[PDB]
């Protein structure tokens, strides 16, 4: 649903309510300011038309008319500025007090609650619906008071002057007013239909951005391409006919309006003939109940923008609903004294919320005296980190009771208890400050005595001492400055500052060696005494001087007891113990070159409808010139009829030109848009590896070009030239008209011109609105928003709360009152414009009546140079808000010239290189060094070899991150390395064709992805520029063991299947990636963790295919489960990069080096 | 197309009286916007027209207020009350509705006033006449009342010419007179045949001259 | 004030053509209506053209639609009525006519100028002195006469002493006869003034040029 009205403005103060209540009054005079002016031009006229009598006085009542001229534009000058700014103001107060709230909100909020909702929602959603309430609360409102205070005035004077004109008005008035409506509501910005149109193309193209190494991997390239251009000729379609619509409604508009001026002047002067109703009388009433008909239709964009909001507001009232279940500051919390060493569980079952139906625990009954060093052990899925995550109240215990020292967590503070538990978790995350500050998060008063003692209890000083900037150093995002091991340390540091009651590790020393890990784990024996602790880890070193030991086992702690204890229980300890023992151009033209036939004819209307705004005063001056002359009235009847048939046929001739001008330049434009996007994304695809290496280009830049290129380009050409050629046609050729009526009050008005013009532009704009550029203001409290989620992770140790949004709030504060200044600017320069329009009115008349006094010029002659100049640089600055920036499209034109040009030497697109008819299977590196191209200091390779014969099965063994998947990467022609010597056949890779390599061989992903169509397409996809033979694909199914899966569903070989396999298991598409890698039949495969997510009946039904299909080609196997390395036929084991052992199995089993112990892991 | 008929074509108003003159036509004069439009014209004796009345009711730019238009339908009359002997003239009611635009015509308006004689004098043919063969003799009957009177040459004392001309002046705007022309016209010899030339206006009055040249 | 002076008006052979002109001053020219009227020599007068302000509408009635047409400058501020295929029925006196506010047709009429249409030729006046007898006394008073004759066409104009003579006048209406015209005038003067002062009788025929000044003498 959505809001309440009044639950909209509950953030209001009572000042921010006076600032409405003034405003809408404000609104309401500036409202009325308008008619009245049309009953004074009116009355006007009417004097104008006697001066002439068979000239007395006609500057002084020309005087009198001016004052009241200048009077009602001197009110109308402080009513805008006022209803201007108390709206802005109020709006931008509460939308500040609402930043405040939401983002406060969002700190307690629920544990694993984050986890629930979207992060891209949590930092999209923001800053979208914020934005979107300030629009619908902002000037929007007062806006749509002045529109209806404008339609009622304008009625009600039309009707007090006479009434019968203006019943006819009014009975053709719905039709005005839909038509304005359905008017502007096409043109209120319609930036919205491009996005839903391309919503379902732009789909795919995340899909392959998602993944692009893997479409690499498979021939995908082509054939997404085409999957993408099918998608975005539909878009084009439904664009295209979406512009016929548009132009056809408002060509309509326009044949209405000046229908409705032919209807309005005919009767008018059927009473001016007979002597019912004057002229200046007709005048007034016509023009008011016009304007009037014509505002209810700007006041409909703004109903649209307020119930816009009011759905956006309902999602953050929702948030601040939200309830953690624990109170961090409600200081009814019990805070304890005495806090001594004791940890009590029993009975304890909890389960995640976001899978309630499995149950990772059931029961686990712990007491843990002071000083008692306890180690857990285990496999990983028992829960350690879920104990750990239990035991800093992160979430809640479904059954028993926890207590720590006497009395339960239930009726104590949550914040007290937090501080007081020092906690390492498994992967650290660090804050983007200085090192200072890092160290200093632990608590608020700590000198730099205690910071050196905690880092060198850390001995992480070394490091501190070669670096410069040694307290100052901005440690980059997410720990990518600095080493693991430096960063583990730190993290110990950070840690250890708060100088805790109970110390938590969870996994200390992952990354990091000996002599480090050693003197960490002698520092926690130095400050253990009077605390008590429980680590978890993996090496069994920093456990056997621990106090006590216990095991998991399905949840349940099992075996307890010490370590001797657990030796006579020979249990899974004791087997573990056993087996371990920039240019800036213009080119844009010629990207449109082609279609030049639509511009010629766009031009050609362009220029009538330039054409259309002096016609239009020539034939109105004429009419009124008409009642001016003295002549019988047959004479008046035939002209006026003349004159009005003359309106006539002007509209019909608007409506077929804005026909043509639009459905030419819509057509061009997408047209234009289409044919870019598919160049773009063709290069992009094209383009190497490194160059979606680059941070900038990763996700967002290559999505926001391909949507940023369509909507400018069209505005830099087809848009520029239009609204160019339109207003230097209407105002050009209405100057000159002008020009030879009366010079003197030609350049007078020239001199104002300038003035209407841009005041039309500040209208509009103020409609369309600010477009919110301020991420450069926002940026450090966005960057502030975004690190508070990044540092979520860290958030349990210390919640911080308040230091994140002091921080956040010192970085709100300029931007208030920034925009607060802002607003009264604003403010000034709306009135000022809008009160210089009846300024015009006013000077203008009066130096024509001095000019008609001495008989200069005719009125008839003065009234259409007027009509002409002013009705031309209204219409110029309406045309002129229209058009698209020219920069914001010279840029990104800039931009995509930029990324079409790039090229790293790819070679995919060309047949050139070494072609051998033959081939045999064998690998030789040598001497191979690899740096990455975004890491260029740190280097992840040292120089390997290795040498590869047919049907060798090698295993590559080593830690996680030693050069795994890199080998793969340097095979694959992804990356051509520095310096090293590959030889495969005696065929160096760098001489032979690039797409022969990628077409033979055939591989398996990291992660496993598919496309968005079904599974036969999705194991089609493997083979490329063939006719795929579906016997071949059912085969491929029944030898990877995934067939079964796939005659179990419904419209078997044809379940749409959704993006990346979101619908079925990992394992299944496992497989179905192990199915579409075998129909390629590669004469030398590689597999990249096989069996990372897989059962232990499928992992042998997937090696089986492999040992019969082994055979005659060469077989690389990367993995971390020792099934597949037992039986490989030669082993290498990687340490930072450097190969340390390789050779046959028994080779290495019998020298016991590091091979060793990686083998005997959990075996026995 | 349509006739207007005014109803009197004399009238004879004496000083200080009153009387209207009616012009009625055929079809209703009545415009396709509401308004009627019906003039009324007077031309004094040797002037161009002037406007009187420029729809039945209103007046033109200084015309007196003794003038009075009254319209119904298809009947209007304008009535003037006390009419000064400046006013006499010949009334024309002019009516521009439909497309093509008639004028009544007619409405002679006659002052009366007290019998006046004329001061007759007659006038003996000219020097210059006698040369080329020609002899006129003219009798001019100025500042009389009312226009019927007769004029009988008498050449010789006995011989009643009958071959005149004669021409009447209008009244006249000031004294409300006439006067007229009678001019005998005849050849050189039949003059000279004679010696005296009597002029009579028609009690009579009696002018006379006796040569051929004095 | 308002003056409007119209001229271009001569004799004619039927079936010919003319030119008539009116000039315009005291009033914005381009502002008002114009029309053109005649009047025949039976006193009844008719409408014979209407031209709008901006020039652009024309009316003329059912009986001289074709032949006749009306045009205007306004930059000079002339009224131009040109005719073709004349007729026996034109011969008449044509005034231009200007429009009043207020829905009155004639406001300001011309002067008149006269326009003869037949197959006789231009004949010049014989202008004839009269005086009494011997110069005859009437007493305190004296009245002298004036006679042109046989002249072709009507317009003609007479005076005494150039338009000194003015108070005691009687000039007679043009009697037509045998395609010829004639016209007459007396003057009334103190006796103690014409054989004081020689009275002359001022006589022009456009048509034929003439002008001609005659003394009247005793
Ligand atoms: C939804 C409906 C009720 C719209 C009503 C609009 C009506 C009231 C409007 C539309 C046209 C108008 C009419 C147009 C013409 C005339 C003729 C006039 O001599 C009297 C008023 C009258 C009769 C108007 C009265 C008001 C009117 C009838
Ligand atoms: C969608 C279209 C058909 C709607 C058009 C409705 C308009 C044009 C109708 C509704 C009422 C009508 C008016 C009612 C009364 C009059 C008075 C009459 O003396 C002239 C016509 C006029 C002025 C009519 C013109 C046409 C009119 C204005
Ligand atoms: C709702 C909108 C479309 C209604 C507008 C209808 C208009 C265009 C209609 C209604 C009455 C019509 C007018 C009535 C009479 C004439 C006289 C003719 O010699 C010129 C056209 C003209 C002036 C018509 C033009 C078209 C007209 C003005
Ligand atoms: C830049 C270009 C389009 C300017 C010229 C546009 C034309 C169509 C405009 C400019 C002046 C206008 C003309 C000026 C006045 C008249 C005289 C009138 O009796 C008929 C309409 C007519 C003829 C107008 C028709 C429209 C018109 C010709
Ligand atoms: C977005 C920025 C550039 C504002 C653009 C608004 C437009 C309407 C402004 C900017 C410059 C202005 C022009 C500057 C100079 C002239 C020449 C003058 O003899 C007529 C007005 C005219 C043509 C102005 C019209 C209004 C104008 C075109
Ligand atoms: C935006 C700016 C240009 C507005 C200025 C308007 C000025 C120039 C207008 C407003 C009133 C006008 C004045 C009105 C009366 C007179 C008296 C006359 O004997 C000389 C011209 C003069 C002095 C006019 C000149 C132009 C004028 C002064």
């Amino acid at each position: 649903p959505t809001v309440s009205v009044f639950s909209m403005f509950r953030y209001s103060n009572w000042l921010d309510k006076l600032y409405m209540v003034v405003g809408t009054l404000a609104a309401i005079i500036h409202g009325a300011g308008l008619p009245l002016m049309m009953l004074v031009f009116g009355e006007m006229t009417d004097i104008f038309a006697n001066a002439g009598n068979l000239f007395m006085n006609l500057e002084e009542d020309m005087t009198r008319y001016a004052y009241y001229y200048s009077g009602i534009g001197a009110g109308v000058l402080v009513a805008a500025y006022i209803q201007v700014s108390f709206w802005c103001l109020a709006a931008g107060r509460q939308i500040h007090k609402i930043r405040k709230q939401f983002f406060h909100a969002i700190m307690r909020q629920e544990i694993g609650w984050f986890d629930v909702h979207d992060v891209g929602e949590l930092n999209t959603r923001l800053t979208d619906d914020v934005s979107k309430i300030n629009e619908g609360i902002g000037d929007k409102i007062g806006m749509f008071f002045q529109s209806m205070a404008t339609f009622f005035t304008g009625f009600i004077v039309g009707f007090t002057r006479g009434w019968k004109l203006t019943l006819v008005i009014l009975a053709i008035s719905p039709v005005l007013g839909l038509s304005a409506a359905v008017w502007a509501k096409i043109l209120s910005s319609f930036t919205d239909k491009e996005l839903l149109a391309y919503a379902k193309a732009g789909a795919v193209a995340e899909e392959v951005l998602a993944a692009i190494r893997t479409v690499i991997a498979f021939g995908g390239q082509k054939k997404e391409l085409e999957r993408y251009n099918k998608n975005l000729e539909e878009a084009k379609r439904i664009g295209i006919k979406k512009a016929i619509t548009a132009n056809i409604s408002i060509g309509a508009a326009f044949l209405l309006i000046y229908a409705s001026y032919a209807l309005a002047f005919w009767y008018g002067t059927t009473l001016v003939l007979s002597g019912e109703y004057s002229i200046g009388q007709v005048l007034t009433v016509f023009f008011s109940v016009l304007i009037g008909a014509f505002s209810v239709g700007q006041a409909s964009p703004s109903i649209e923008a307020f119930a816009n909001a009011r759905g956006a507001a309902y999602e953050i009232f929702k948030i601040i609903d939200n309830k953690p279940s624990i109170d961090s500051y409600s200081k009814s919390g019990h805070k304890p004294d005495n806090i001594k060493g004791n940890l009590e569980f029993r009975n304890v079952h909890f389960s995640y919320p976001s899978r309630k139906e499995v149950k990772i625990l059931k029961g686990l009954n712990l007491k843990v005296q002071s000083g008692q060093t306890v180690a857990l052990v285990g496999n990983s899925g028992c829960g350690k980190s879920t104990t750990v995550q239990l035991m800093q109240r992160l979430y809640d215990p479904t059954e028993g009771m926890v207590s720590v020292d006497g009395q339960d967590i239930r009726t104590i503070n949550v914040r007290f208890l937090r501080e007081i538990i020092g906690v390492v978790s498994q992967e650290p995350v660090l804050f983007a400050t200085t090192i200072a500050e890092n160290i200093r998060y632990g608590r608020e008063n700590v000198t730099m005595d205690e910071i050196e003692k905690a880092v060198k209890e850390a001995n992480a000083y070394d490091f501190i001492m070669k670096l410069p900037h040694k307290f100052d150093t901005l440690v980059g995002e997410r720990g990518a400055q600095l080493s693991g091991g430096q960063k583990q340390r730190i993290a110990i540091a950070r840690a250890l500052v708060r100088n805790p009651k109970i110390l938590l590790l969870d996994e200390a020393t992952s990354a990091l060696d000996t002599e480090s890990e050693a003197v960490v784990q002698v520092a926690l024996d130095k400050a253990r005494k009077g605390r008590t602790t429980i680590v978890i880890a993996h090496r069994l070193s920093t456990v056997r001087n621990a106090d006590v030991i216990a095991g998991f086992d399905d949840g349940v702690i099992v075996e307890k007891g010490n370590h001797d204890e657990l030796m006579k229980e020979k249990g899974i300890y004791f087997k573990l113990v056993t087996m371990q023992t920039p240019v800036s151009f213009w080119r844009i033209m010629k990207l449109n070159l082609t279609e030049w036939p639509y511009f010629v004819v766009g031009v050609f209307c362009a220029i009538i409808n330039g054409g259309l705004q002096p016609a239009f005063a020539i034939i109105f001056s004429k009419i009124i010139g008409v009642f001016t002359r003295i002549d019988d009235p047959e004479t008046k009847r035939q002209n006026s009829n003349l004159f009005s048939l003359l309106f006539l046929a002007l509209g019909i001739i608007s409506f077929i030109t804005f026909f043509l001008q639009g459905f030419t330049f819509g057509k061009a434009g997408e047209i234009l848009t289409k044919r870019l996007r598919y160049m773009v994304f063709r290069s992009m695809l094209r383009q190497d590896v490194s160059w979606f290496d680059d941070p900038k280009n990763t996700t967002g830049a290559l999505t926001t070009r391909l949507a940023n290129d369509a909507a400018q380009v069209k505005g830099a050409i087809g848009s520029r030239l239009a609204v160019i050629t339109q207003n230097i046609a209407n105002l050009g050729t209405g100057i000159i008209i002008s020009f030879i009526y009366g010079w003197q009050l030609t350049l007078l008005l020239l001199a104002i011109v300038p003035i209407i013009a841009i005041a039309g532009v500040v209208e509009m704009k103020m409609l369309s609105g600010q477009a919110l550029k301020d991420k450069k203001e926002l940026e450090g409290a966005g960057k502030i928003a975004t690190e508070a989620i990044e540092n979520f992770r860290t958030v349990v140790s210390l919640t911080q709360e308040q230091k994140f949004e002091h921080m956040y709030a010192q970085s709100l504060q300029v931007p208030y009152r920034n925009s607060l200044r802002k607003a009264h600017i604003f403010g000034i320069t709306f009135s000022f414009t809008q009160a210089m329009m009846y300024f015009s009115y006013a000077g203008c008349f009066r130096f024509g009546a001095y000019l008609v006094a001495h008989k200069l010029m005719s009125f008839e002659d003065v009234l259409l140079v007027f009509s002409a100049v002013v009705f031309g640089a209204m219409a110029v600055g309406q045309v002129s808000s229209f058009a698209p920036d020219y920069a914001k499209a010279k840029i990104s034109a800039a931009h995509i010239i930029m990324i079409i040009e790039k090229t790293p030497l790819i070679d995919s697109y060309s047949t050139e290189g070494l072609m051998p008819n033959t081939l045999e299977g064998n690998v030789t590196f040598g001497e191979v060094v690899f740096n990455y191209p975004t890491r260029p200091d740190i280097p992840v390779l040292q120089g390997l070899s290795l040498e590869v014969k047919k049907g060798q099965t090698l295993a590559l063994v080593g830690s996680s991150g030693c050069g795994k998947s890199t080998v793969v990467q340097l095979l694959e022609r992804f990356y051509d390395p520095l310096a090293g010597k590959v030889l495969l056949d005696g065929k160096e890779i760098k001489r032979l064709n690039v797409q022969w390599l990628r077409a033979h061989l055939g591989i398996v992903s990291q992660e496993p992805i598919l496309f968005d169509c079904s599974i036969a397409e999705n194991i089609a996809y493997g083979d490329n520029s063939r006719v795929v033979s579906q016997e071949e694909i059912v085969r491929a199914a029944k030898e990877a063991n995934i067939h079964a899966f796939i005659e179990s569903l419904p419209n078997k070989y044809s379940t749409k299947v959704g993006d990346k396999g979101t619908q079925l298991s990992g394992g299944q598409k496992q497989r179905i990636a192990i199915a579409r890698a075998l129909v390629r039949q590669p004469h030398i495969l590689l597999l990249d963790e096989a069996t990372s997510a897989l059962d232990t009946e499928s992992e042998k039904v997937v090696q089986e295919a492999l040992d019969k299909a082994r055979e005659g080609r060469t077989c690389i196997v990367i993995a971390h489960r020792l099934s597949t390395i037992q039986n490989a036929d030669l082993i290498v084991v990687f340490q930072n990069g450097r190969v340390k052992e390789h050779g046959t199995h028994q080779q290495l089993l019998a020298q016991k080096g590091i091979y060793f112990s990686m083998v005997s892991v959990q075996a026995g | 197309d349509v006739l207007m008929t005014q109803t009197p074509v004399s009238l004879s108003v004496s000083l200080g009286d009153q009387a209207s003159i009616s012009c009625r036509s055929s079809q209703s004069i009545v415009h396709s916007t509401g308004n009627t439009y019906l003039e009324w014209y007077l031309q004094k004796p040797g002037q161009s027209p002037k406007l009187l009345i420029y729809k039945i009711s209103n007046r033109f730019s200084g015309v007196p207020d003794r003038f009075s238009g009254s319209g119904s339908g298809t009947d209007f009359t304008l009535k003037i009350s006390r009419v000064e002997a400046e006013d006499l003239g010949v009334y024309y009611c002019f009516q521009a509705s439909h497309a093509p635009r008639t004028f009544g015509g007619g409405t002679k308006l006659e002052i009366k006033r007290a019998d006046a004689a004329p001061t007759v004098s007659i006038f003996p043919p000219s020097s210059e006449q006698l040369t080329s063969g020609g002899a006129s003799v003219v009798c001019f009957l100025n500042n009389f009342y009312p226009k019927d009177i007769n004029v009988k040459w008498k050449i010789d004392g006995s011989e009643r010419q009958n071959g005149v001309l004669n021409s009447w002046t209008d009244q006249d705007s000031k004294d409300s007179t006439y006067s007229m022309s009678s001019t005998l016209t005849l050849t050189k010899d039949e003059y000279e045949r004679h010696n005296s030339y009597t002029c009579e206006a028609t009690s009579p009055i009696v002018k006379s001259f006796n040569r051929n040249e004095c | 004030e308002v003056i409007l002076v119209e001229s271009g008006g001569g004799l004619v052979k039927p079936g010919g053509s003319l030119k008539l002109s009116c000039a315009a001053s005291g009033f914005t020219f381009s502002s008002y209506t114009m029309s053109w009227v005649r009047q025949t020599p039976e006193k009844r007068l008719e409408w014979v053209a209407t031209i709008s302000s901006g020039g652009g509408n024309t009316y003329y009635p059912d009986s001289v639609k074709g032949r006749f047409t009306i045009s205007r400058d306004n930059a000079k501020n002339n009224l131009y009525l040109q005719m073709s295929s004349l007729r026996s029925e034109d011969t008449a006196l044509y005034y231009c006519a200007r429009y009043y506010r207020y829905e009155a047709w004639f406001a300001s009429w011309g002067q008149g100028t006269l326009v003869t249409v037949s197959a006789a030729k231009t004949t010049a006046p014989s202008v004839y002195p009269l005086a009494p007898v011997c110069g005859d006394t009437t007493g305190s008073s004296v009245t002298l006469g004036c006679l042109v004759k046989g002249y072709f066409p009507e317009p003609v104009t007479l005076t005494w002493n150039s338009g000194s003579l003015s108070s005691g006048v009687h000039t007679f209406p043009a009697v037509l006869q045998s395609d010829l015209y004639t016209l007459s005038s007396s003057v009334t003067v103190t006796s103690s003034t014409w054989p004081s002062q020689s009275i002359t009788c001022n006589v022009a025929h456009p048509a034929s040029s003439t002008k001609v000044d005659k003394k009247i003498e005793p």
